[PDB]
């Protein structure tokens, strides 16, 4: 004739004040907690009803492609921006201000900014092989009374 | 385990040109200009002629990618004119139909 | 009798930021195949109109590419073989639609495209114009 | 005339998917999903239910092996985006030299032999290790007490010979983290005596347990000896005051070990269990259906289930009528079956779907457990409603769970034959018998 | 002799006249003949003969069945994502309206087909269009643009198209098309002296 | 005379099914194809890869279930996923033909980096259209 969770308690552990509000989560996760995650993932595991929930479960897995379809999802040139593709002039710099290594620098640079199948690193490193080239060159140009740096 | 050695050889010459292509580019495009000074293009023709000869991207060849067969290959499909027949009179290539008008 | 007592519902967060808004959606599905077509024009129409988005229908020419071949293994180069693949199309164009029910009916009907037809949907995103050019900074 | 921008509405990725699945039930002529929907492939008994489901699933492990055993077959990525779960998965360890590195990598890699023998070389060639990773070993060790981990090819059974207690001899440094993980090894493996000798040990060092040494502690002391159900209770007492005493904040696994380890006692533990419950409630620590299970079980007993274990079920069923659960236990699925036990023996049909009726709301059919708990709720759930409803309502019950929910056993099959013989509804007789075959 | 299995009768006859087909196929599934309760055939007939049964025909087993897309699943379907639209603007009423308000159109492309990999080139084209008039401009700022723009600009629709695919990504191709609409801009309303040669 | 892909008439005896018996320029005529796929649409990529996996798995599922196979596959397309549609005779037990299901799409998917499903028919026999 009584409710069970109104009675006559334990009284060890008295009302909270305040619960823990600056939470441990910054320490490293153990394997006890590791199967203790896999045993509260097992307690939901269930054979999956219908079609739709095996379409959830791949789209979660990550083997089901999102929608709306996005041709570039999962994919960023490591952040680059329009200016860092682009304008490749502030590479230039280890390059003669005029002359012609500069103008053939300039139509190699105008060529690499057109191009939109090559990463900024791959961008950077046809630049930074030409002026290795052309400082191993030095001799043969300055030959040819054209000053590299 | 390609269908012949001539398959394998274009194997072969197809990564030695992916493996070089980068410096291929490089060293004609320091030829194929006006701009720099003679003597240097004439050290980038040296150059690119000591590198080898199958990193030479003319060398490679569109053999059908099942039976190696050189020549009625379909860019589209990379199958031969015979293998592609055999699969499209099976109706296992989609869309494809016998052309009639 | 076994109906579930209670629904359960996926959530929906109504971001502070303002939606893209489409002034034209034209989803061009093409096919090998014009009941397929026919068929998903149907699905798409009644799902555009249950939605309450406006969409309009249109059949572009249809595109028969043909080419040849030798028929015979060896020699008798005066017989052939042509095979066709026909390309047919169906244009949607949605108006006026907001970026979040663009999406939802994009997803949609993606989703539930039928194999064997694909699909390249033009975006027009209105925009308006950035500071930098509304007044000259000259 | 002024234009507004409505707000951008976000969602998960797979909303919706879930907003569609929200508008198809259960086709109840269809066998589960997981079967193929083909008459001579869809499965005719539990028992070949059951096969089925184990012969694809070994299936799955064949190619798994195949895959793990040929990596070199499979390393040709052509997915966009990467799909990493569908790439073999490795298991050879990179750091092959002597260092703290190779012992975490191999530690992260559950090598149990590997791990023990870098641990070796490194005390012999005495290179540097660190307090954390030699917890982190002794957490490998002690939570599978040395015993190797099984793969698909390649009691107390805490071993008396153990290298894990051997570490702990050799380790210099020890800490909480470190006499923590070894009792909550020696508990899991039953080593009941050895947990507690170093609990006093920890106590002796001026050391704070963790909660779930607490726990590891609660379940070594109630199985340790075999006392009267008060001196289990003064104990455990004993050291939830401990727990005060060191400020540490119980959990829910706390209570749940405490009732999971008194349910023993039965009567002795039954007002007991009831202060224990309220003292979660004012706590704050809200129960889950573990906790609801495990109290179940305790009053459980043969005897009278209307003395006191109607009103336990009554509460528990008005306490959580229209709430929708959450993973918090390891033992949450059973929950449901006890429940569905307890309707059944006590004839209470209004319970029994009062039951149905909170294990439909929301994701809460998720818990209904393995398949033998399913099959055995759902036969006791159809023997009740055969024994206890209108014969009409009984039918129409008999066709949404089977073949859909489950698959009949004949002792049903012969409940709802006499049912439908007190209903002199004969004419289903044969349908039945075709059903049967 | 071991038994032989007997398959069982198909499920179709367990269903009902008024049931809820959506349940039987919530997701594209390929026909099943034991789910499908109706009698279809397919086929070229023989002489003097029939369509092949619905049991073991390839030909119905090939067709991209809609069936689970019925009008009432439709219906259902929209019903349920009505949640996740949100109204148009019902202020602009037309496109008239639309341009006199928003004056960049953005126009973008995305290519679904059937295939493991998602990625498409053409995907990272963005084409921004913008009408002169809508601008802030004047004469001379006009007429050096339009001399800059070259072909871009088409006078009979006073409409500027600048079309970015250098960039891999259409984000970069949009960010480029604002960049290169903005410094055409600013050099339109920039006056060189060497423009008094004209 | 033509020979490509056709049953040529011997006895009167010989079974066939639909597809075996119709000829090639009936193709898109009275039979469709056994694979969908949009890579052979205009402008569409990746036909030759997509007609190479094809190729495989057809080989691949041929081989796996010797003589279980009582007619081509159909092989659907839709996003990434792959779904493989089958006619199998009734001649193994069910554990053998789920063992095989689970193994083909666990190694399929595993192999080719997308979600493939398998879709069994159960026919008693060879389903015979006409008889050559």
């Amino acid at each position: 004739r009584k409710n069970i969770f109104t009675g006559k308690r334990l009284n060890i552990f008295d009302m909270m004040a305040v619960t823990k509000e600056a939470p441990e989560t910054d320490t490293s996760p153990s394997l006890w907690d590791v199967e203790f995650a896999k045993q509260l993932a097992t307690v939901n595991e269930q054979p999956l009803q219908n079609g739709f929930e095996e379409l959830i479960q791949w789209t979660k897995e990550g083997k089901l492609w999102e929608f709306p379809i996005n041709n570039e999802a999962g994919f960023d040139d490591d952040g680059s921006e329009f200016h860092e593709h682009i304008f490749l002039e502030k590479h230039l710099e280890s390059f003669p201000k005029q002359g012609p290594i500069r103008h053939f620098m300039e139509l190699v640079t105008c060529g690499l900014s057109k191009n939109p199948y090559l990463s900024v690193k791959q961008k950077v490193e046809h630049i930074e092989w030409f002026r290795n080239y052309f400082n191993e060159k030095k001799d043969i140009l300055k030959e040819s009374n054209i000053q590299f740096n | 385990h390609y269908v012949d050695w001539r398959m394998w050889r274009d194997v072969k010459r197809r990564k030695m040109a992916y493996e070089y292509a980068d410096e291929r580019l490089r060293i004609n495009s320091l030829r194929k200009n006006t701009i720099l000074p003679k003597i240097l293009q004439d050290v980038a023709d040296e150059e690119i002629a000591a590198l080898p000869r199958d990193s030479c991207p003319v060398r490679i060849r569109n053999r059908c990618v099942m039976t190696s067969r050189p020549r009625g290959v379909k860019r589209r499909w990379r199958l031969s004119r015979i293998v592609f027949r055999h699969l499209a009179d099976h109706g296992q290539l989609s869309g494809i139909q016998r052309a009639t008008w | 009798v076994d109906v579930p007592k209670d629904l359960t519902k996926p959530v929906v967060t109504i971001s502070d930021e303002p939606d893209i808004l489409y002034k034209r959606l034209s989803v061009l599905v093409k096919g090998h195949d014009k009941a397929v077509l026919d068929s998903y024009e149907y699905f798409a129409v009644l799902a555009a109109k249950e939605l309450g988005i406006s969409i309009k229908v249109h059949e572009p020419p249809r595109k028969i590419e043909r080419f040849t071949l030798l028929q015979s293994v060896h020699i008798y180069k005066k017989h052939r073989v042509q095979y066709e693949m026909r390309t047919l199309y169906r244009c949607l164009e949605l108006e006026h639609l907001t970026g979040s029910t663009a999406d939802v009916y994009l997803e949609y009907i993606q989703r539930n495209l039928p194999e064997g037809v694909a699909m390249e949907v033009t975006k027009t995103q209105l925009e308006q114009l950035p500071e930098h050019i509304k007044e000259p900074i000259w | 005339e002024e234009v507004v921008i409505p707000k951008k509405k976000t969602w998960d990725k797979v909303a919706v998917l879930q907003a569609l699945a929200s508008t198809v039930n259960r086709d109840t002529t269809a066998v589960p999903y997981v079967f193929q929907d083909d008459p001579y492939l869809m499965p005719a008994s539990s028992l070949e239910s059951r096969s089925f489901l184990l012969a694809k699933k070994s299936g799955e492990n064949v190619a798994k092996f195949i895959i793990n055993s040929y990596p070199k077959y499979f390393q040709k990525d052509i997915a966009e985006p990467h799909i990493p779960c569908l790439m073999p998965e490795y298991f050879e360890p990179q750091i092959k030299d002597i260092s703290e590195a190779a012992l975490k990598e191999r530690i992260e890699l559950r090598k149990v032999k590997a791990s023990v023998d870098m641990f070796d070389q490194l005390l012999q060639a005495g290179t540097t290790v660190s307090l954390e990773t030699t917890n982190s070993l002794l957490d490998l060790l002690c939570y599978y007490g040395d015993q190797e981990p099984s793969t698909d090819y390649h009691g107390v059974t805490w071993r008396a010979k153990n290298n894990a207690e051997r570490i702990f001899s050799l380790m210099p440094e020890k800490n909480e983290h470190s006499y923590c993980t070894m009792i909550r090894g020696m508990v899991k493996h039953r080593a009941y005596e050895q947990a507690l000798n170093l609990y006093t040990e920890l106590l002796n060092n001026r050391l704070h347990a963790d909660v779930y040494t607490f726990n590891a502690l609660i379940e070594a002391t109630v199985c340790a000896i075999n006392e009267k159900f008060e001196e289990k209770w003064s104990k455990i007492l004993e050291l939830l005051r401990h727990m005060v005493a060191q400020k540490v904040k119980p959990n829910l696994q706390t209570f749940n070990t405490i009732l999971k380890c008194l349910r023993r006692f039965h009567v002795f533990a039954r007002s007991p269990a009831l202060q224990v419950l309220r003292e979660m409630k004012a706590i704050g620590i809200e129960p889950s259906l573990a906790t609801y299970h495990h109290i179940i079980r305790l009053f459980d007993q043969p005897g009278d289930p209307l003395k006191r274990s109607s009103f336990i079920i009554y509460d528990i069923m008005n306490e959580l009528m229209g709430k929708r659960f959450s993973p918090k236990d390891p033992d949450d699925d059973k929950f449901f079956q006890s429940a569905m036990s307890i309707c059944s023996s006590l004839r209470d049909l209004e319970l029994a779907y009062q039951v149905h009726g909170l294990l439909k709301t929301g994701d809460n059919w998720k818990f209904i457990g393995p398949d033998q708990h399913r099959n055995f709720y759902y036969s006791k759930f159809f023997d009740l409603i055969c024994l206890m409803e209108q014969i009409d309502v009984t039918l129409k019950w008999y066709e949404d769970l089977i073949p859909s929910a489950y698959f009949p056993h004949s002792q049903t099959m012969i409940h709802l034959l006499q049912a439908l013989d007190v209903a002199n509804r004969l004419e289903v007789i044969p349908k039945i018998w075709k059903d049967s075959k | 002799r071991p038994p032989r299995r007997k398959a069982l009768p198909p499920r179709t006859e367990k269903m009902a006249v008024d049931q809820d087909w959506p349940s039987v196929y919530p997701v594209a599934a390929p026909f099943k003949p034991s789910a499908v309760p109706l009698p279809v055939r397919m086929g070229y007939p023989v002489k003097k003969g029939v369509p092949m049964a619905k049991e073991g025909n390839l030909e119905l087993l090939k067709i991209p069945n809609f069936l689970h897309l019925t009008p009432v699943a439709i219906k259902k379907h929209c019903e349920a994502l009505k949640d996740f639209c949100t109204e148009w603007p019902a202020a602009l009423d037309s496109d008239e309206k639309c341009e006199k308000h928003f004056p960049i159109e953005i126009d973008s492309t995305d290519y679904v087909s059937s295939g493991p990999s998602v990625r498409n080139p053409r995907a990272r084209v963005v084409v921004l269009r913008v009408k002169l008039s809508s601008l802030n401009l004047d004469d001379h700022a006009k007429k050096k643009l339009i001399k800059l723009v070259g072909e871009r600009y088409c006078k009979t629709t006073d409409v500027l198209t600048i079309k970015t695919d250098r960039c891999p990504l259409r984000r970069q191709n949009y960010d480029y098309a604002v960049y290169l609409l903005t410094v055409l801009y600013h050099e339109s309303w920039n006056t060189e002296e060497w423009e008094k040669s004209k | 005379k033509n020979r490509a892909a056709r049953v040529r008439v011997s006895k009167g005896d010989k079974p066939v099914t639909y597809e075996e018996a119709h000829a090639p320029h009936y193709i898109a005529h009275r039979k469709g194809w056994l694979s969908l796929h949009t890579g052979n649409l205009d402008g569409e990529d990746h036909a030759a890869e997509r007609t190479v996996e094809d190729v495989f798995l057809r080989k691949f599922m041929w081989g796996t279930f010797p003589g279980c196979l009582a007619d081509q596959l159909v092989l659907k397309r839709r996003g990434n996923q792959l779904e493989i549609c089958a006619v199998v005779l009734r001649q193994l037990s069910p554990h053998k033909y789920y063992f095989l299901v689970g193994y083909s799409e666990t190694l399929l998917s595993y192999f080719y980096k997308c979600p493939v499903r398998l879709h069994l028919q159960t026919v008693p026999s060879k389903v015979v259209y006409k008889y050559l």
